[PDB]
């Protein structure tokens, strides 16, 4: 029984992808240039506001 | 199994036996409502319903398929979002041993094959719906997809580091410094690039590398 | 042992038997083996009385009329080949002309021998294996092998001596197709759907009409294959197709008058100013030579395979696969007679040359017929 | 301590005398890759410098390596060419 | 009231026009004195006649094309020496359907030039005994049996029209089973030797054929290229009739 | 009109209904417009039974709706799946949710019938009924009855003069005649089948020397019944053909010599057809090795007819050498990447070598927890040099559970358990734990390997065993022994395919009020601790510290259900000065395959054990760590623990105090003589053999033909003991005679059930002797 009472309307239990660890450019020193990206896996800046973790609710609307 | 019934009372003990919390009724039943009425007002419900069901049955491999015709056969729905999120969430549920966590053995060094999926999935769903009611979460598992897949490529540059064969882990990691360059994967296997050109004897090339991890190392 | 891992076909049922007359057997004699479940046209041949046949093995067996004497007995199994007592696999109509009788066997070998003493007269490699009746006309003796090289042997001694490359589709039915010649010129049926005239003499197509219908339904199966024999009457040829256009045309080039739907792969014989026939489904029909006008259409036989309808005393002898003998009235489509004559099982085409009536069982014995 | 088995590390790009000797000064990038071969390093981080290493070990007996640094300019000109065939830092 | 009276592939046959016919053909034979049998027999008959030219009309309706109707005016105009717009419509019907056989025949016959062919009249009745395509379950014996009743009570002295209109086929029914004026080289070939013994006033007796018995009385007693084209169009149009009825799908309502 | 009334619209919107309808509210109506409104419901095709009926109060329509198809059985399709019989009646749309059309029915029949003339069925009959069912509802039937399949009758070939046709026949694919005694197939024929069994035959004529030879044309004739298949090839197999000489030409990239030797051939030998190819393949085998992966071969034969000589010309074109950019794997969701990636002969940035690509597929196959490993490189999109190299894998459930009790004629309870893994959450390390507690012994056993401690390969493992053979319940006389022991092992590969082994060990035992038995006794005075044979009280201990050694030599294909090559193991122990006991003991495992057929299904298998052990000197190896046979996995039919000697009874006071008439062994009151008993005690010198053919499985398809075996086998097994005494005893057997070669026959079926490799046998014993147990059913996990 996957609803288990209180389990009917969030994502499966384990949660560990909450804490990560941000991420942080590395500074390009003087004299040489970091080798230019790929733009494969990138992450766009979005605004915040939308609840995470099991407080968002998985169900048809 | 399942009565001739019209779709009004069979629907109704479906989402019923949902809400009470028994998987296996509810999926039989809109299954049976599926292969039945697969014309009426229902129809879009009914596939909205059988991905959750599915989904929280730990029945992946019919989840996906069941994601890729809805979202092929809708390509204007006006909750594709939600069916992207589910995509993108299922994917990276199947990467999950669910005993493998229970002795805490870290699963990132194994098939990425799931991973990437999601990562791609996750990333459809913020370029294509800024505005929608799941984008913090993706972009939450977006990031945790990325820094999995920097740990991966640093373990197997790590293996090529231990056995001696300098120009693959060279290669690795420029690779991962192409790709990946804020995960703290990169900042902990940048001393293996400097190993790697030091045992060449490349020392001109190696005080770059030298250069970097200094320009960082606070 | 496949008969239990395939399920009962349906065959509709003989009719009322109304016995209006017995037929009885004036010889019930023997001739080699049966070729079994084994598809050709080795019916055996009457001539001046006297009767010749074959089995599938390759014996030959030549035997007197009135009785059921045992004339003589030979065997064409080859003494020659790579292990020199091979079957030689006789499949070629016997035919008889002459002192000479001509077999043909799907080894490519074709033979003629002399009568009233078994000897072979002579052999001949043709173009392919001989599977239909050769015809003696001219001094020449026509072969249509089973791909589509008619051939011309030499009566004398036998010699090619020219050939015709007639059309051949992918998956052909059967090609048991007997030229006819008329005023010096073949006329014969391919396995294309095209009927083919030639001048014998030189060697020349004179022309080729096609006798077919459309793709119809399905490309799978539906063959539209002419096999059986043109029969020439008035300067008219009359061929008949698989799916079926009861074809009449001209025997000057001309082009056709007339045609229905109708398709057979048996013989149709033509009798008077009618035409009567048996097609695929077994029905025997009788139709008019004018313009083709069904005059009456037995068809309460159904899936019975049948052999090609025979004339005899006036009415139509027709063979069953099941062993009976059934007998149509000339007019009224309306059933005479039936016979239970043996069991073994009838593919071959009787032979009502005299008054005499011939049928060879697949598996069995000849058989004569009287009224 | 040294009876293990050990298989035979191959790490080069497989340079030859012949190939080396066709190269002059003065070339640009898409004959010498035709003549050559693509090069599997090369720096990412200053500029267009084209590493061939030729690493080879058998076993436990030795290492033998030669290196070739071709140096190019903005316009996929052979700048500088230098060859090593052994390892310097004995 | 229209409840549709038989189902026919797509389109169905009506009510309306049933009564309108049978109340054209009862006032035309009226004017043309005749009289008519039991009124159920009629009925059923125009039943028949109406199902025969519904299912006719779909293989060259949603085919084919229509007729002009300012040539249909002119002829109707032309013939004449109750509602205008009704009359307008059957004969507009009669016109195509008229059009859509012909075409259908003459595509299924081929006429080669009367040279190598080469080279009196008769007003004469047509009743016809319909038969299936395989009528395997001895419907000809049955049918055979109604033919010889059929010439028995005609040689007794009864009205031709009531035993034409009785189990007719053809599409004269409706008229007694009139063909016109017609030559002796202007008749099928089943009918040539029976035409060569009959006479006027007697009867022939039954001839087999693959559409039906035929049974046909004596009432009164490039010229060759329509000469046989008319007695071949005449055969192939009634076999393409018994073809087209036989390959179809009909469903009757009571 | 001021309404409209409908009866009976019940799936048809009352909208759309209306629309249908030329005449609408408020519009004048008469006879020709109602007529033309019936007609255009009819035109729509959504109605069967409509009609107006005659109602004073406006309008009054009752409409009847073609019904909904429910539901579709497909009863008597035996040799059809469902899902394509609903994809062809979807084909021409009689989908479930849309209205039944009884016009169209016919055609859907027809439909169906047409599809079986793809599979060979031509007389086919369906038959469709229509269910009514309420709501205005219907259920299809279709009721199939296929007639016959298509039968081949029989397959000419025309036109030959140096084979007869049953030898070419007897190699095809579409057999003519199958025999009355063998039915391993039907005569079925498959357009698919005859472009191979055709080229069979070409190259049966091609390979004999016949350079001109050709397929002129081929016919498959149906028969007029629908039934039978006649197939007919004609040929032309021109004249006898020789060899002359290779003139190979092209980029040889510097390998002219090699591959001379390798298309050298003596002239005067005829033309060959399997020879070209063969070696065409093993020329583009040998430049792949060096890098090229990629060349262009072709051959081409001048024939001369003035001497009927061929002369062949080998174009070989070697292209870029191709090196790899990255490995990866695929499929590995349990085991870790460095797993797999640690056992690889070809490495990242470097020159291909497609030798080392299928070491490594072949050692990954060998490691033993994989259960189908694919290979494949794929060309790098934007350069021409480099390439990837994939690895497709598929997981397989290694491990097994061991578990039962066995309470066979009432005995006590033995809650025995084991669990193995050969991979503890695909860490790579092999982690086993098995025992029981009981209350009469106890034995745990636990052994960890790590077997690739350092970056080559060297195992360390580690095996600690604690066994307290107690079978004490109350009494004293029962044979007490308790034993723990530690062992540590070290390995190291040398060279390819062989592993030694060096290890450690401690094992300190000891017994208590032992039973008497010759041998026993015989041990004690090699020892010479003097026991007497009246009384049971005896003490007994030692302390070996012992070294343990092995060569392990492993070529197989498969580490599971293998298919070929060869094992062996030899493992050895000996003692040490510092320990109670002096001995050395040696053991020698076999095992060999050899395939019949080139697709390796058809396996004979031959299994041999050995072992041998004695003392070093003065001192006797001891009677517990003897050799034993039997068993369900050495010798099949006989019970555990039975080849071999049997023990000697000294008969005295103190051996059984004989209560409440139990305890009849040796008893003073029971017994007064020594005599030979049924307890099997272990020789020191072991030989068994085995010889299995291994067939594929007669009960389940080909989708799991690597998931159970099925097995004939025949075992001989032998015991012997060597320190023995013939003359010492007057008429009591001598067991050291090593003739009584035990011998057994029978059926065995292993299958990986999700808790082990579980194995069946029936076996008959063939020969037996005195005091040899016998069981014909066994069955073990192992």
């Amino acid at each position: 029984c996957s609803s288990d009472s209180r389990y009917k309307r969030q994502v499966s239990g384990d949660e560990a992808y909450l804490e990560a660890a941000p991420l942080a450019e590395l500074h390009a020193p003087a004299g040489m240039i970091l080798p230019v990206t790929s733009g494969d896996y990138a992450i766009p800046v979005t605004n915040g506001s939308g609840a995470v973790g099991k407080a968002l609710d998985i169900r048809p609307p | 199994e399942v009565p001739d019934n019209p779709p009004n009372e069979i629907y109704a003990t479906a989402q019923q036996k949902l809400q009470d919390g028994n998987w296996r009724q509810a999926i039989t039943q809109l299954e049976a409502l599926d292969n039945r009425y697969p014309f009426g007002p229902y129809s879009q419900q009914v596939q909205l319903d059988l991905i959750y069901a599915y989904y929280k049955n730990a029945d992946l491999p019919l989840a996906q398929a069941a994601i890729d015709r809805f979202i092929r056969l809708n390509p204007t729905h006006p909750n594709i979002d939600y069916v992207m999120y589910m995509r993108g969430l299922t994917n990276m549920a199947l990467d999950d041993s669910a005993l493998q966590g229970f002795f805490g053995v870290d699963r990132s060094d194994r098939d990425p094959q799931h991973a990437r999926a999601a990562f791609s999935d996750f990333s459809k769903l913020v370029r294509g719906y800024p505005n929608s009611q799941y984008t913090t979460d993706a972009t939450k598992r977006l990031v945790f997809l990325k820094d999995r897949l920097a740990k991966y490529e640093y373990s197997v540059a790590e293996y090529y580091t231990e056995r001696g064969a300098w120009v693959a882990v060279v290669n690795r990691v420029e690779g991962m410094l192409r790709d990946y360059p804020d995960t703290q994967a990169t900042r902990d296997a940048l001393p293996l690039m400097e190993n790697a050109y030091r045992q060449m004897q490349m020392n001109a090339q190696a005080e770059k590398v030298a250069k970097i991890i200094a320009a960082n190392s606070s | 042992l496949f008969n239990s891992e395939e399920d009962v076909v349906k065959m509709s049922p003989l009719p009322t038997v109304e016995n209006q007359f017995t037929p009885t057997t004036a010889w019930s004699t023997s001739v080699g083996s049966g070729i079994g479940n084994f598809y050709s046209n080795l019916h055996p041949a009457l001539a001046d009385n006297v009767v010749y046949a074959a089995d599938r093995a390759g014996l030959v067996k030549a035997l007197n009329a009135d009785d059921g004497k045992e004339i003589w007995s030979v065997s064409l199994a080859e003494k020659d080949g790579w292990f020199s007592k091979e079957p030689a696999l006789l499949s070629g109509g016997v035919t008889v002309s002459g002192g000479h009788v001509y077999i043909g066997s799907e080894k490519a070998q074709v033979y003629a021998l002399n009568t009233s003493d078994g000897t072979v007269a002579w052999q001949t490699k043709v173009a392919g294996e001989a599977l239909s009746r050769p015809v003696v006309s001219d001094g020449l003796v026509l072969i249509h092998t089973s791909n589509g090289q008619l051939q011309a042997l030499n009566e004398a001694d036998g010699a090619v001596k020219w050939t015709v490359n007639l059309d051949m589709p992918s998956l052909s039915l059967r090609g048991e197709s007997a030229p006819t010649t008329a005023f010096g010129a073949a006329v014969v049926g391919g396995d294309n759907g095209r009927v083919s005239a030639v001048l014998m003499e030189q060697g020349q197509m004179i022309w080729q009409q096609r006798i077919s219908q459309a793709t119809g339904s399905t490309e799978i199966d539906r063959l539209s294959d002419v096999d059986t024999t043109p029969v020439v009457v008035n300067g008219v040829v009359f061929a008949l197709a698989y799916n079926g256009n009861l074809t009449a045309l001209d025997l000057r080039s001309g082009q056709i008058m007339w045609k229905r739907e109708l398709g057979s792969v048996n013989d149709f014989i033509v009798d008077g100013n009618r035409i009567y026939l048996v097609d695929q489904n077994d029905r025997v029909m009788a139709l008019t030579i004018d313009g083709g006008v069904t005059l009456w259409t037995q068809s309460d036989l159904l899936h019975r395979l049948l052999t090609s309808p025979v004339l005899y005393n006036g009415n139509l002898v027709v063979g069953d696969s099941e062993g009976y003998l059934h007998w149509i009235n000339v007019e009224d489509g309306r059933f005479v007679a039936q016979q239970k004559v043996d069991s073994s099982g009838f593919q071959t085409e009787p032979v009502a040359a005299d008054g005499k009536l011939l049928i060879q069982a697949k598996d069995g014995t000849v058989y004569s017929i009287t009224r | 301590e040294r009876v293990v088995y050990r298989p035979d590390i191959n790490q080069g790009n497989y340079l030859t005398a012949n190939d080396v000797s066709k190269i002059r000064v003065g070339m640009t990038q898409q004959q010498v890759a035709y003549a050559l071969g693509t090069p599997l390093m090369s720096d990412p981080f200053g500029t267009n410098t084209w590493f061939y290493v030729f690493r080879q070990q058998p076993g436990h007996e030795g290492v033998t390596q030669q290196t070739l640094t071709l140096t190019f300019n903005s316009s996929g000109v052979l700048t500088n060419i230098d060859n090593k065939p052994a390892l310097s830092g004995n | 009231v229209d409840c549709v009276a038989a189902v026919v592939n797509n389109g169905v046959v009506l009510e309306s026009d049933v009564d309108g016919l049978m109340q054209s053909v009862k006032l035309n034979a009226a004017q043309a004195r005749q009289q008519l049998p039991d009124d159920a027999t009629l009925r059923h008959q125009i039943m028949e006649r109406l199902i025969m030219d519904q299912i006719i009309l779909q293989m060259g309706q949603k085919m084919g094309v229509k007729i002009s109707d300012e040539q249909l005016d002119q002829a109707i105009a032309n013939i004449a020496k109750l509602n205008y717009n009704t009359y307008r419509n059957q004969i507009r019907k009669e016109m195509i359907i008229s059009e859509v056989r012909n075409n259908e025949v003459r595509r299924r016959i081929t006429i080669l030039p009367q040279e190598v062919e080469s080279l009196t009249e008769l007003n004469l009745s047509h009743i016809l005994i319909p038969l299936p395509e395989n009528p395997t379950s001895d419907q000809v014996n049955e049918a055979e049996s109604q033919a010889r009743a059929i010439v028995d009570q005609a040689r007794n002295g009864a009205d031709f029209g009531k035993l034409a209109i009785a189990h007719s086929a053809d599409q004269q029914a409706l008229n007694g089973g009139q063909m016109g004026w017609g030559r002796i080289q202007e008749l099928p070939g089943i009918f040539a030797q029976a035409l060569s013994t009959a006479k006027k006033g007697d009867i022939v007796g039954p001839i087999r054929s693959g559409v039906g018995f035929h049974i046909l009385k004596v009432n009164d007693l490039d010229r060759a290229y329509r000469m046989l084209m008319n007695r071949k169009f005449s055969e192939e149009a009634a076999s393409w009739m018994q073809e087209q009825r036989a390959s179809a799908y009909v469903k009757i309502l009571s | 009109v001021k309404d409209i009334h409908f009866e009976g619209l019940q799936r048809v919107a009352v909208g759309a209904a209306l629309l249908s309808m030329p005449v609408r509210t408020g519009d004048t109506v008469n006879d020709e417009d109602i007529s033309n409104t019936i007609r255009a419901l009819f035109a729509t095709g959504n109605f069967e039974d409509v009609c107006v009926l005659r109602d004073g109060d406006t309008l009054l329509v009752q409409v009847k709706e073609r019904p909904t198809i429910a539901s579709i059985t497909f009863s008597g399709n035996k040799s059809v799946k469902d899902d394509m019989l609903k994809q062809n009646l979807e084909a021409s749309g009689v989908r479930v949710g849309e209205s039944l059309d009884r016009t169209t029915i016919a055609d859907i029949e027809k439909g169906l019938e047409d599809f079986y003339y793809s599979v060979g069925k031509y007389s086919a009959s369906v038959k469709a009924v229509v269910t009514p069912l309420p709501r205005n509802r219907v259920d299809l039937k279709l009721v199939f009855q296929e007639g016959v399949s298509a039968e081949i009758q029989q397959i000419n070939i025309v036109g030959n003069h140096a084979f007869t046709t049953d030898e070419l026949i007897s190699h095809f694919q579409l057999r003519d005649e199958v025999p009355w005694w063998n039915v391993v197939g039907d005569r079925k024929y498959q357009k698919q089948k005859l472009a191979g069994d055709l080229e069979t035959l070409r190259s049966y004529y091609l390979d004999r020397g016949y350079a001109r030879f050709n397929i002129d044309s081929t016919q498959v004739s149906l028969t007029p019944d629908k039934k039978g298949i006649y197939v007919t090839v004609n040929i032309t197999e021109g004249d006898q053909y020789k060899l002359s000489g290779v003139e190979v030409s092209g980029n040889l990239a510097g390998h002219s010599a090699e591959i001379e030797q390798l298309t050298k051939i003596e002239p005067g030998e005829l033309y060959n057809g399997t020879k070209v190819t063969k070696m065409e393949d093993d020329i583009k085998k040998l430049l792949g090795r060096y890098g090229y992966a990629y060349p262009r071969v072709q051959s081409m034969p001048e024939i001369n007819d003035a001497d009927k000589t061929v002369k062949l010309r080998v174009n070989v074109d070697a292209g870029n050498r191709f090196y790899v950019r990255k490995i990866r794997f695929e499929g590995n969701d349990t085991s870790k990447d460095a797993v797999l990636r640690r056992e690889m002969r070809q490495m990242e940035g470097a020159w291909l070598g497609s030798d080392l690509v299928d070491q490594g597929k072949e050692r990954l196959n060998r490691l033993g927890f994989f259960e189908t490993v694919d290979t494949d490189t794929q060309r790098v999109p934007g350069s021409p040099d480099q390439v990837d190299v994939v690895y497709k894998v598929k997981e397989r459930n290694t491990g097994s559970f061991n578990f039962g009790i066995g309470y066979g004629t009432e005995s006590g309870v033995s809650f025995q358990a084991g669990v193995q893994q050969d991979n503890w959450l695909g860490t790579g390390y092999a982690v086993g734990i098995n025992g029981t507690k009981n209350d009469y012994q106890t034995y745990a056993e636990l052994s960890v390997t790590n077997p690739y401690f350092t970056v080559d390969g060297v195992s360390l493992g580690g095996r600690l065993f604690y066994n307290d053979f107690q079978a004490d319940d109350a009494d004293l006389s029962d044979y007490t022994n308790k034993s723990y022991g530690t062992d540590v092992t070290l390995g190291f590969p040398i060279n390819e395919y062989n592993s030694l082994r060096a290890g450690l060990g401690y094992v300190h035992n000891s017994l208590s009020n032992m039973q008497p038995q010759v041998a026993m006794w015989r041990y004690l005075y090699s020892m010479g601790e003097h026991p007497s044979t009246s009384d049971q009280d005896n003490s007994f201990k030692t302390d070996d510290f012992t070294f343990n050694y092995g060569w392990t030599y492993n070529k197989l294909d498969r580490g599971y259900f293998p298919t070929d090559g060869s094992r062996v193991n030899l493992t050895g122990k000996v003692t040490i000065p510092g320990s109670d006991n002096e001995y050395y003991k040696v053991t020698l495992d076999t095992a060999t395959y050899v395939p019949i057929d080139d697709d390796h299904k058809w396996v004979v298998l031959g299994r041999t054990r050995w072992g041998y052990g004695d003392g070093l000197g003065g001192k006797e190896m001891p009677f517990y760590e003897n050799f034993y046979a039997g068993g369900s996995s050495t010798v099949r039919g006989f019970q555990s623990n039975t080849i071999g000697p049997k023990a000697v009874y000294f008969p005295h006071q103190a051996s059984n105090y004989d209560p409440d008439y139990d305890y009849e062994c040796a008893t003073q009151d029971g017994a007064k003589d020594l005599c030979k008993s049924d307890d099997a005690v272990g020789g020191n010198a072991m030989a068994v053999a085995s010889l299995e053919f291994i067939t594929p499985t007669p009960f389940i398809s080909d989708k799991y033909a690597n998931s159970v075996r099925t097995s004939f086998f025949w075992d001989m097994g032998t015991v012997w003991d060597t320190n023995w005494d013939s003359s010492q005893y007057s008429g009591y057997p001598d067991y050291s005679d090593p003739s009584n070669i035990r011998m057994s026959a029978g059926i065995a079926l292993q299958w990986m059930s999700p808790l082990g490799p579980l194995v069946f046998s029936y076996a008959q014993p063939f020969k037996k002797y005195d005091g040899d147990k016998a069981e014909q059913f066994q069955f073990n996990i192992g």
